[PDB]
């Protein structure tokens, strides 16, 4: 059987192999990696797997890009090229899920926003708009720059005189 | 299902892919064609297939290297994926055996 | 057929795989997210999907 | 891993060296101690 | 085909060229018919067909390549079975055709 | 669990994969074949196969490039990545005494 364990407060999924019969196990950070890795990683570990598949508690597989926190959320079968191992992952959501939900339903009452009125194209456009206010006053400066060279060389060239 | 049968002193094998639920149909060789260049022959059509494996009918695994006429001789379950359509149609007119036989029906 | 609804702000979407007539589910990320590299998702699954468009 | 069990052949090295653990050549095992993120509820009431 | 099935990716042009076929584009079915011209007698195609198939079967129920790659196998055993006698009768020739040839070669000079 | 069996003058090896716990069975080409081509074979039917080879019994290791009928005519050992298996190869039925000549009139007509 696998399954998986925390430690240091990351996964560390105590799979078996097929090929070799040993247990092997992967960490995985919950966030920068996910099951196309974590998976793909597997795939790479033994050989003799062939075709592994991460499915949801029902019929439903995941994909190749849901992070490892959002599928490790609940249970799901794992299977390898000829077997359906039934992990059974710690629970550890540890948030009311109706809360869980009011947020939820917050996320994307954002977003939907942040794009209903092209939010993002509004910083850009505000960016741009500094750009050319620099741009406005460093060419504005490039008159006063010219006679501002030139006094500083002269003041300059008469003072290396005392100097010397 | 799957069926074979001959055409032009060739067969043709009139598999079903998955993807798009065609009904795909190969001519191979039976002299200079293995499973091994069949499947991969088979999954190029269509690269929608994880495994292809071929079985004879006791489970027992068919080889990466056999001639498809090796194979041919008898039926085989065709395995692509979860499905496992096994081929009875081959055909064989193995009725006598009999080289003298035969070779009397060839020049006849 | 197809149906996409969110979970934990983000949008699932459990497509119908041609191959396997698996039921595959996505979790796309829709601020940084094109069509482009939704799709590379929905092939790169399974490679049966000859042509995919919106 | 310390309790025998083969880490991956593509876990991380620091992941690796964060804990203790038996590194093996042909018959020996070095057993070695080197020296010193997961998403939570207590962090998600920060970000509300 | 002419019906929904899929020509594979190996048949061989004439091998389809036989009959009409349907060619398909990203979004197009061109109806292709090829001029028909080979013009053997149908039935009797048939019964070549037989024979191709019925040689077929002769030639692999009983292992022929298995027999020609003997066949030549049991050529080179041979070979190298003479190849053998003749190592002794070679070095005593070798020693001669050295001997008589330092004589000619004295004469010469 | 290793079996060497005869299907049309052919042996037909009938090995117990790890990668499945499936039984995959090559044939051999007696004369053309070789344990060098054949472990290559062996190979791939289940990648997970690393660490393979073959031997008689008290020949440690028998190399590559030998004709598949000089293994094939005593038993060996048939080493997959642990598990060694001692084949019982068939000894094979004589019938040569005088068919093979009307046969390899037959053969060499066919």
């Amino acid at each position: 059987d696998v399954t998986v364990v925390y430690q240091n407060g990351l996964p560390v999924i105590s799979v078996r192999l097929p090929s070799r019969r040993e247990r092997c196990q992967f960490t995985l950070k919950p966030i920068s990696d996910s099951v196309g890795v974590f998976l793909r990683q597997l795939q790479e570990e033994d050989r003799g797997i062939d075709r592994v598949a991460i499915y949801s508690p029902d019929g439903v597989r995941v994909a190749a890009s849901t992070g490892i926190d959002l599928l490790l959320l609940d249970d799901f079968k794992l299977v390898i090229n000829d077997l359906t191992y039934h992990v059974r992952p710690p629970k550890r959501d540890l948030l009311s899920h109706e809360n869980a939900a009011t947020l939820n339903d917050v996320k994307t009452l954002v977003q939907q926003l942040y794009t209903t009125l092209c939010i993002e194209q509004h910083q850009l456009n505000k960016e741009r708009e500094l750009i050319e206010r620099l741009e406005d006053l460093k060419e504005q400066l490039a008159p006063l720059e010219k006679v501002r060279i030139e006094i500083s060389r002269k003041a300059e060239k008469r003072t290396t005189l005392v100097l010397w | 299902d799957v069926t074979v049968v001959y055409q032009n002193g060739l067969p043709v094998i009139s598999v079903r892919l998955p993807s798009r639920r065609e009904r795909c149909q190969f001519t191979l060789k039976p002299i200079s064609d293995s499973v091994g260049v069949f499947l991969r022959q088979l999954q190029e059509e269509d690269r929608g297939i994880d495994r292809v494996a071929i079985y004879s009918p006791d489970g027992v695994r068919v080889a990466a290297s056999t001639g498809i006429d090796l194979l041919l001789l008898d039926d085989f379950k065709l395995v692509i994926n979860d499905l496992t359509y096994h081929v009875r149609p081959p055909k064989r007119d193995l009725l006598s055996h009999e080289n003298a036989a035969t070779l009397n029906d060839v020049k006849t």
